[PDB]
């Protein structure tokens, strides 16, 4: 029963309203959260899952909890419209994992990007080097739309996991409609 | 709403005890706790309160975390102790209000329909009262300021408790008319002369400083409207207040005289009582 | 293995919470758990107190909820530092401070749980800042009765303990228990903020506007002087009286200080008239 | 209403069973018929 707590970051935006992935991108994002929460529950019952929108407002939608019932309710009525603000959300997610009293549980972040982020690449790279010092694994699955090639995120992931680091997989949105199961397989195959 | 914000003494101490509890880390530079109080009437009275763990970050004041579980579990257990007790707002230290306060306020607004922020200062100074009351609302300014969403100051008061200063006031206290007009006048001159001047001085500095850093010298109607209300008296030259002559000046003499004439009669009673006390009672050679 | 005149230090927050919780539950004798610190046998300080949710059973050990204690402790761990509870604090309204067989049964369980197991008995009889009806009691073992109950290495502390002495109702049930001295825990900034919030706040200290004054004063000054005119007749009687045998003459009518303070403070309004304003 | 422990006035509430007072109040009924026994020659004349 490996102990891990994951502060996932969901996305709610006009981009998320687009339904190219599955019937709706938001529904597909909810499905992706459902599998990861189930996977954490299979790995350990005590595992804590918490999520928050990284768009416009980046607070805590749900405090990390072993029970997944709160996670499902937060996914319901997510309401999408805010422009993505990944930099504020990523900083909040890393510190929030430290905030949890049970720091013994392994700390991981899974995020969904629905829109291009208007941030200096150096600024996110500086956050990524700080994230590397924090040594908390972050894997991001881009959903529906993303900055072309997620170039800033690819550099951010490399800065986050450089020098033979975890190299947590970064999933650029598959072009056009993507099956949720196709999205789920890459994180299950490797972090 | 929030016509007045009485804060119970027990809550006022509770903020200070929390600051000592987190005194080990001075990085936070403020103490944040859920403020629980009863909306019995328009008057808001704060009662027993608990402090939610919170971190404020200098990085754009966007890295702010409030634990949903701590706020929900503690409030429910505290509500079980008092049915009257309900979330009524939140309390923070850090006398200068941080920009992050409005974002924290939005979460506070969600928890309580008409919540309030009390900026209690754990380190007390002089003048006024420790708690500062602010309520954040969204509206369209009549003149036309964009957004017009800001905290609004509200009147604040101290709550009533029994057997509370036996721990503290018993050592000192001065409950008598002996010090009235002996030191009480000194305190008012000490603060109205200096503290009242300091706020006016801030506006006089603002004539250029508000242009330099302030919202505007010509801004916030009450800057001129309230100042003009304060200038109910003209402020300069003829005045027509103490220079009334036939009016206030003549009255001042009548009352001062009526008050003074008692003192000549007063001296008579005190002097003769001393003469009997020493001239006869002391003089008992026997 | 030897008891002493140990001192229990009550933090202001613990005392304020106990009386407020007690006042709310005075009809139903509410009980609570005292989050004290066992720093050493000689000195025990209760840094914090928390109120148990009202329990139907009473002040009994069964009434205390184990689940509530664990969850409350976890909240204390996350925010600030938690401390092991010294003992149970509770209110007996009928008898200011007293001990009961029901009380001993809970006290014994707390004694088994730890050592000092201090028990506090706050009550509705109260004064604005001078009652301290609350008292602290610790049971004495029957086996320990053969041994001296409280050997004293310090005479002065026993003398301070002697000043409270015993209560007549407490004396009735005193056997099998020993009173333990309670003192306020050191209060510094905490004392200072209430001190700042006393004359300035609890008492009237507007200060900016702290300073009737000329409207009803003329009536009060005439009335007190009229009372003096009648009262001064008694001093006139004493001087005329031979008073060979000492007799009370209703002197010290005074009111001279009351007239002096009222006339002078109102006359000090001249400072407001020409100095505080223009 | 008096506080159980404080013994101070809490609210003003007026409720009295007043059984004897009810007999002295509106207990008596009024007969609707103008002429239950007729005989109204002065009853609806001089008395009215
Ligand atoms: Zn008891």
């Amino acid at each position: 029963m490996v102990l891990e707590s994951t502060m996932v970051c969901v996305d709610n935006s006009e981009y998320m309203r687009n339904g190219d992935f599955l019937p709706t991108r938001l529904q597909a994002q909810q499905d992706a959260v459902n599998i990861v929460c189930h996977s954490k529950t299979r790995s350990n019952p005590e595992n804590n899952v918490g999520l928050i929108t990284l768009a416009n407002d980046c607070e805590v939608l749900t405090t990390l909890t072993p029970d997944t019932g709160r996670i499902l309710s937060k996914l319901h009525t997510v309401q999408p419209k805010g422009k993505i603000t990944f930099c504020t959300g990523i900083r909040v997610a890393h510190l929030a994992l430290k905030h949890r009293q049970g720091k013994n549980h392994k700390m991981r972040i899974i995020a969904f990007v629905g829109s291009p982020v208007e941030d200096n690449e150096k600024d996110l790279v500086k956050l990524a080097k700080r994230l590397k010092k924090e040594k908390v694994n972050v894997d991001i699955i881009n959903f529906g739309e993303e900055e072309v090639n997620t170039e800033k995120l690819t550099a951010f992931v490399n800065t986050l996991n450089g020098k033979d680091g975890t190299g947590s997989h970064l999933v650029t949105v598959p072009p056009g409609p993507s099956l949720a199961d196709a999205l789920i397989s890459s994180p299950i195959l490797a972090g | 709403a929030v016509q007045k914000v009485v804060v119970h003494p027990l809550v006022l101490l509770s903020v200070v005890d929390h600051f000592n509890r987190i005194g080990k880390v001075g990085n936070q530079k403020r103490v944040v706790g859920v403020l629980l109080g009863s909306w019995q009437k328009k008057v808001l009275d704060v009662s027993n309160s608990f402090a939610v763990p919170f971190d404020e970050d200098d990085k754009d004041d966007s890295v702010w975390f409030l634990d949903h579980d701590y706020l929900e579990n503690m409030y429910g257990m505290f509500k079980k102790v008092n049915a009257r007790e309900r979330i009524v707002g939140w309390y923070h230290t850090g006398p200068k209000l941080h920009k992050n306060d409005i974002a924290i306020n939005e979460l506070m607004k969600r928890y309580c329909p008409n919540s309030v922020l009390v900026i209690i200062d754990v380190k007390p100074k002089d003048l006024g009262l420790p708690t500062e009351a602010y309520i954040s609302v969204e509206e369209v300014h009549d003149d036309g300021t964009p957004t017009s969403k800001t905290f609004e100051h509200v009147t604040s008061e101290i709550g009533a408790e029994e057997a509370e200063e036996v721990g503290v006031e018993h050592l000192l206290r001065d409950i008598k008319d002996t010090t009235v007009g002996t030191l009480s006048q000194r305190i008012t001159n000490q603060v109205h002369g200096l503290k009242g001047l300091n706020s006016k001085l801030l506006d006089i500095r603002s004539y250029l400083e508000k242009v330099a850093t302030g919202k505007l010298p010509i801004n916030h109607q009450i800057i001129y409207q309230l100042q003009d209300v304060f200038n109910l008296l003209p402020d300069v030259s003829l005045q027509e207040f103490v220079k009334a002559f036939y009016l206030k000046t003549n009255d001042q003499m009548v009352v001062v005289y009526l008050a003074s004439l008692i003192r000549s009669v007063v001296a008579l009673h005190n002097l003769i009582n001393n003469k009997i006390a020493n001239r006869d009672a002391e003089k008992k050679e026997g | 293995a030897v008891d002493t005149a140990e001192q229990v230090y009550i933090s202001s927050l613990a005392l304020l919470k106990m009386l407020k919780h007690g006042r709310a539950g005075v009809p139903m004798e509410v009980m609570g758990l005292m989050l004290g610190e066992f720093v050493d046998d000689y000195t025990v300080r209760v840094i914090d107190v928390f109120a148990m949710p009202q329990s139907g059973t009473g002040v009994s050990v069964e009434a205390v909820d184990p689940v509530f204690q664990a969850k409350m402790l976890d909240m204390l761990k996350q925010t600030g530092r938690p401390e092991m509870v010294v003992g149970w604090y509770h209110s007996h309204p009928g008898f200011g401070c007293w001990l009961s067989g029901v009380d001993i049964n809970t006290q014994q369980s707390f004694e088994a749980l730890s050592e000092r197991a201090v028990a506090v008995v706050v009550d509705p009889i109260q004064s604005v800042k001078g009652k301290v009806v609350i008292d602290a009691f610790r049971l004495i073992n029957a086996n320990m009765m053969v041994l001296g109950h409280e050997p004293r290495q310090t005479t002065s502390n026993l003398g301070h303990l002697n000043k409270p002495s015993i209560q007549a109702l407490i004396h009735g049930l005193n056997r099998h228990y020993y009173s333990i001295t309670i003192n306020y825990r050191k209060n510094e900034l905490e004392q200072k903020m209430l001190l700042n919030l006393h004359k300035k706040s609890w008492m009237e200290g507007l200060t900016l506007q702290d300073y009737v004054v000329k409207e009803m004063l003329e009536l009060a000054k005439n009335y007190n002087k009229a009372v003096e005119e009648e009262d001064k007749m008694t001093p006139e009687q004493l001087a005329i009286k031979n008073v060979g045998k000492q007799d009370p003459k209703r002197h010290l009518e005074e009111h001279v200080d009351v007239l002096m303070t009222s006339n002078i403070v109102q006359c000090l309004a001249a400072m407001l008239d020409t100095v505080v304003f223009k | 209403a008096l506080d159980m422990t404080t013994l101070t006035i809490m609210r003003y509430l007026p409720r009295e069973v007043d059984p004897l007072v009810y007999n002295m109040s509106h207990e008596d009924p009024g007969n609707v018929s103008y002429s239950e026994i007729g005989g109204l020659s002065e009853q609806i004349r001089e008395l009215r």
